[PDB]
C-alpha cells in the first residue's frame, strides 16, 4: 500500500486498523489479527470409547 | 481547449496545514503585472487582452 504523505494509518473496513506507517522507519506495514478459528471435538459414544 | 472548468473529477491532494491561528473573513489575489504602470501600452503591453 502506498500512503499519501499525510495518511498514518489504515482501514478498509472502517472498524479495524488494517494498515499503518511506522514512525521511525517510514515503511507501511499491515497488521493481521493473531488469527483464531472454532475448534470441534469428534468422539464417539462414551459408552464405546473415550 | 476548455474555455471554463472542464467537465470530471479530480480529487485535491492536501498540501500543507498552518498553525496561523488567526481570524480570516475576506481574501484577495494577487497578480503579477508584466506591463508598466507608469507607461500603458496601446495594446499588446499586457498578457493577450
Ligand atoms: C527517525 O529515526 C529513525 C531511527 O533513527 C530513522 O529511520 C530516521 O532517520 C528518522 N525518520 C524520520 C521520520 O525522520
Ligand atoms: C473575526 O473578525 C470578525 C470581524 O471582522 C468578528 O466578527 C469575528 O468574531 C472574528 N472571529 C474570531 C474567531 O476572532
Amino acid at each position: 500500500k502506498k500512503f499519501l504523505p499525510f495518511q498514518q494509518f489504515g482501514r478498509d473496513i472502517a472498524d479495524t486498523t488494517d494498515a499503518v506507517r511506522d514512525p521511525q522507519t517510514l515503511e507501511i506495514l499491515d497488521i493481521t489479527p493473531c488469527s483464531f478459528g472454532g475448534v470441534s471435538v469428534i468422539t464417539p459414544g462414551t459408552n464405546t470409547s473415550n | 481547449l476548455v474555455r471554463d472548468l472542464p467537465q470530471g473529477f479530480s480529487a485535491l491532494e492536501p498540501l500543507v496545514d498552518l498553525p496561523i491561528g488567526i481570524n480570516i473573513t475576506r481574501f484577495q489575489t494577487l497578480l503579477a503585472l508584466h506591463r508598466s504602470y507608469l507607461t500603458p501600452g496601446d495594446s499588446s503591453s499586457g498578457w493577450t487582452a
